[PDB]
């Protein structure tokens, strides 16, 4: 109540990074020149959804330990409001303590977003059956996100770093099976009295 | 980093022989001056000069003032000569006249978002080195960068392509298409909806390009059905099924004929046709 | 005897909850008084000092009936709606829009429409008093209906015109609700700042309608 | 008397969402958008801006130790705190009246339909999707804070709660990164016109 | 032959002795007006819209499905809204939410709090409310009052 | 007043409203509306000032017919039409230089950098097809950007 944990996360891409474009008008405006545009801001910066990555990472790893953590993965599921991901990332009756910012890049599109040419090759003829263009964020591109945790316990730091190593192992964004989105995280943590604006 | 106004110093955020330790601060007498130490600097705010003062023990920065010989005497007799002196609190011409003499003793002066050059030529005209340049100042949200007309050319061409590929000739505006009864349209679009040639994305795209006029729908269905000269590939989704090669072509022809025959039906009529297939629109 | 004619645009929506579940289709002149009363209270004017009294004539705030597309004024009996003599528009329930916030169920009339301002000053001292607050509300904004502090019911004046009054003689059509001891229930309030006193003052009277001799008047009871 | 006017300009630095409250407009948009943004009939986006301020000052001044009541919860304003004098109580009228955060822009430029998912964790695939609508970044909103009978502790508290809004966000979906913004403030004292 | 400009002439640069601003145009012919993209997005929307102008067993079953959350407060409110609308909207509504998508296989009911039991409970919801779609509206009101307090 | 400095050819018809997609420069001069040409000329004029201080004609229908024919024999592929769109969009001297580059018979090899024709043609006529391609693609540079785009998106949509 009197303290907030602040987690300044700086993430740098060790691989091509694709997350999908979300806005319908931006997608349909860039479904002509490219067929898989990446998520952009209107300030032309790349957005990555970060909360679901951490929440999924924590839920798989905590079900692996056998803790009684729920799963908000299946269709129309229920946060039980009693687990440690339910305490951290929220339930339907209570909000999440860890407010997780979007992964905001420090560069714009012409510096990190590149169009591409992805293919589908016939197995017998060894010829390109299909061609489609898709934007990606380059390797070495770096992004920032601030995770702010109100009412901190002892183990929020360890769970958030553990989720970040799981995100490094799996990837973040889309096309994760093709090698996209493999990144590296750096974390600067700081304890905060909530009244520092006064 | 000193910000001139008095004298502000941002390390602790202090603003200007025993030692008070706040940032090691220590006041020597001017005959008073203050020597501040920080990990990034050993600054000296001298104040004015009067003849045998008390210079500190390395004064990395020496922020002095004068309005002439005594300034330079104090510029010497200080062990480990400063990196950069700062000439403040005086008339500009006298500051430059002193400053020429601090350059003659080989010591650098400076008389009182990050900005990035994305430029590339040089000229040695007059006392200063230069390169003439006409350009652009972009003000991104954490940078301010400098570009030339090649970058303006590239974003101008991107804007031209994005604005040309945005408005067609006679869309949403006001013949010789095929004709076929409603029952065969039912049977054909059911059959071409179970196997995936007419899928919900394709019915939806037919709905938008029909709402944008008949000719927009004719153009869309032709460019979906247009077989390429080189690959021999049409922009339909392949039917899921055994269909060997020729009823593939007759089946794409059936999709062509059924959509083109549905074009001259009434807008409410093609709506009552399509929502059984794609509930959205 | 001058006027303050005005076209006020709702920037934010407004809500006034009448009895049994009904909401006002338009802001009433009692609210245009009340808000100007707060305004003068903080502007240190003698209008403020007098606004406690209801029977205070001089400055009279006719209700704020809406302007139609035909540059004219909607008119209302037994018709919970508004019609205009050009007969082009019917302003009514459709404008209500039910808002379900966190635990709050209420309704408001939407914004983007235009409403009349008409303050019939009779003595010129209160005309100057009224000119100062008109040149205040033009600067910032007036807040009509409930939830003023949340932001509901902002009206920007687009036209401050100091027009002149030609009285009316008839024995006429009520633009608002007269208070004759008839059958219309008219409810209002007397919130008293610097006394911590709020009282709901209820009254009966006439609906908004046919009406007939002296008529030395005519901000609940208005007629033209 | 003096009246503080605080012109509040808000540049959004993240997608913004605030759910539509109009029920018939919600069912009007429900066939197209599952989460319609709170719009005007002027077709502009407004955001609730008083309970964010009141909650920000409540939690901050609470953990400072100043005696405030938490108007989250059976919530009942007292009439005694800095919060109840500034923003309001049951009896005593609020000295501060804070506008809705109307954008300077219309809706067909700044609020776009979007896509949100719910992905199964073992099959790694989109189990559910829904169209929530959202406000673009760099869209500038505007309000006026009308403070009456000001103390000296009125500028600092409003900018402190604005900085808490700059770090917590405004509107809804506050934990998935939605609503991270910045504020430009301009204040004036008005006494006589 | 006349020309009218409809874009802001306030936030414009100055360079090379001309006060210039790069701008995107939508030159309209009527006078010859120069509009931005907000007007074109408008007209595109408004031409689109313009074209877009054209008895104890049910108690036991509803008491079961209220606890495993298959029927829910939103479901009670919208099913009662279809019933208050009439009877055709009711059949259309329960047909729409019982409609298992042939592509994905997921029904629009809320999940229970095997697949055979899931299909049996969804069919129980169908026969329950489709039985309730034929009774008198007063009985539907008194049964739906017990579980959803508002409706 | 305001003066438009653009010829209003290439005006489509969106519903009942005639419409032009266009990019330009508001000039507070007569409040002139000036194209990109203006900017290029005034950029180069200020470059010369700063540094100082220290085509054959063919008919439109013949252009469509010849570009049609050269598209069918694949002399003018869509790679060529796309790169010609890049070099015309960059400017006209760049398009002149590019077209002279692809048409220059190299004195050591005797090879033009065009794509060879599909089909049997005599070497004199294959050369005449190359000279025809030089004549049309050079003649295309004399037109504006709008008719060049409208001409070559029938052959390479995306160009
Ligand atoms: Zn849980
Ligand atoms: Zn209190």
């Amino acid at each position: 109540a009197k303290t907030m944990k602040k987690i300044y996360v700086t993430m740098k891409t060790l691989s091509p990074l694709y997350t999908g474009e979300v806005r319908r008008e931006d997608k349909e405006a860039a479904q002509k020149r490219v067929n898989f545009p990446v998520r952009k801001t209107a300030t032309n910066k790349v957005l990555i959804p970060f909360k679901g990555a951490l929440r999924s990472a924590l839920e798989i790893m905590l079900k692996a330990k056998g803790e009684n953590v729920c799963d908000t993965g299946e269709s129309r599921a229920r946060p039980c409001g009693r687990c440690v991901t339910c305490s951290l990332f929220g339930s339907m009756g209570r909000a999440g303590r860890a407010s997780v910012d979007f992964l905001i890049s420090n560069d714009t599109k012409e510096q990190i977003v590149r169009e591409s040419t992805h293919l589908r090759i016939e197995r017998q003829t060894k010829s390109a059956s299909d061609t489609f263009k898709g934007e990606e964020v380059i390797e070495g591109a770096t992004f920032t996100a601030t995770i702010t945790i109100s009412n901190p316990q002892e183990k929020d730091l360890s769970l958030i770093q553990s989720a970040l190593k799981f995100i490094e192992e799996n990837g973040i964004g889309g096309w994760l099976n093709k090698g996209y989105g493999r990144v590296s995280f750096e974390v600067k943590s700081e304890d905060v009295a909530t009244d520092r604006f006064l | 980093m000193i910000k001139f106004i008095a004298f502000l110093l941002e390390t602790a955020k202090i603003l200007i022989r025993n030692t008070i330790e706040l940032t090691k601060i220590t006041f020597y007498n001017n005959s008073v001056s203050v020597f501040i130490e920080t990990h990034n600097g050993n600054y000296l705010f001298s104040g004015d000069i009067g003849y045998p003062p008390d210079m500190p023990d390395n004064v990395d920065y020496l922020i002095l003032e004068s309005t002439q010989d005594e300034l330079i005497d104090y510029i010497e007799r200080l062990k480990y000569t400063p990196y950069k002196v700062f000439l403040v609190h005086g008339e500009k011409e006298q500051r430059e006249i002193l400053a020429k003499r601090i350059i003659s003793k080989k010591i650098r002066v400076e008389l009182p978002k990050v900005v990035l050059n994305i430029n590339t030529n040089m000229c040695n005209f007059a006392s200063y080195r230069l390169m003439p340049f006409s350009g652009f100042i972009v003000e991104k949200d954490d940078r301010i960068e400098i570009n030339d007309k090649n970058w303006f050319d590239m974003i101008w061409n991107e804007e031209y392509n994005k604005m040309r590929s945005q408005i067609v000739a006679e869309d949403f505006s006001t013949m010789a298409l095929p004709d076929m009864s409603h029952d065969k349209i039912i049977e054909n679009i059911e059959y071409l909806f179970n196997i995936k040639i007419l899928s919900k994305n394709r019915i939806k795209e037919f709905w938008e390009e029909f709402c944008k006029g008949q000719k927009a729908a004719i153009k869309y269905i032709t460019q979906v059905h247009r077989k390429n000269p080189n690959t021999g590939r049409r922009n339909w989704n392949p039917p899921e099924g055994d269909f060997t090669d020729n009823e593939i072509e007759k089946l794409y022809e059936t999709a062509y004929n059924t959509l083109l025959s549905l074009i001259k039906y009434d807008k409410n009529k093609v709506y009552n046709i399509l929502i059984n297939f794609n509930p959205k629109l | 005897m001058k006027e303050i004619k005005g076209i006020l645009e709702s920037i934010t929506g407004f809500s006034i909850p009448l009895d049994n579940g009904e909401y006002a289709l338009y802001p009433a002149g009692r609210h245009l008084r009340g808000a100007i009363g707060y305004i003068a209270f903080n502007l240190d004017l003698p209008i403020s000092s007098k606004f406690l009294d209801f029977d205070f004539d001089d400055i009279i705030f006719r209700d704020l009936l809406p302007i139609s597309k035909c540059g004219k004024i909607f008119y209302p009996k037994n018709s919970n709606s508004l019609k205009c003599p050009s007969c082009n528009e019917i302003y009514g329930s459709s404008v209500l829009r039910n808002i379900m916030a966190r635990g709050l169920s209420y309704k408001e009339v939407i914004e983007g429409k235009k409403y009349r301002l008409s303050i019939i000053v009779k003595d010129e001292k209160y005309l100057n008093e009224m000119e100062a607050i008109i040149r205040y509300i033009l600067s910032y904004g007036i807040y009509l209906g409930n939830k003023v502090s949340k932001g509901y019911g902002k009206f920007k004046i687009k036209e401050y015109s100091i027009v002149d009054i030609l009285p009316v003689k008839d024995s006429v059509l009520l633009l608002s609700d007269a208070i004759i001891d008839g059958e219309k229930d008219i409810v209002f309030s007397k919130k008293e700042i610097s006394s911590s006193k709020f009282e709901i003052i209820r009254k009966r009277g006439k609906a908004k309608d046919i009406i007939r001799n002296n008529h030395n008047g005519f901000g609940f009871g208005e007629i033209i």
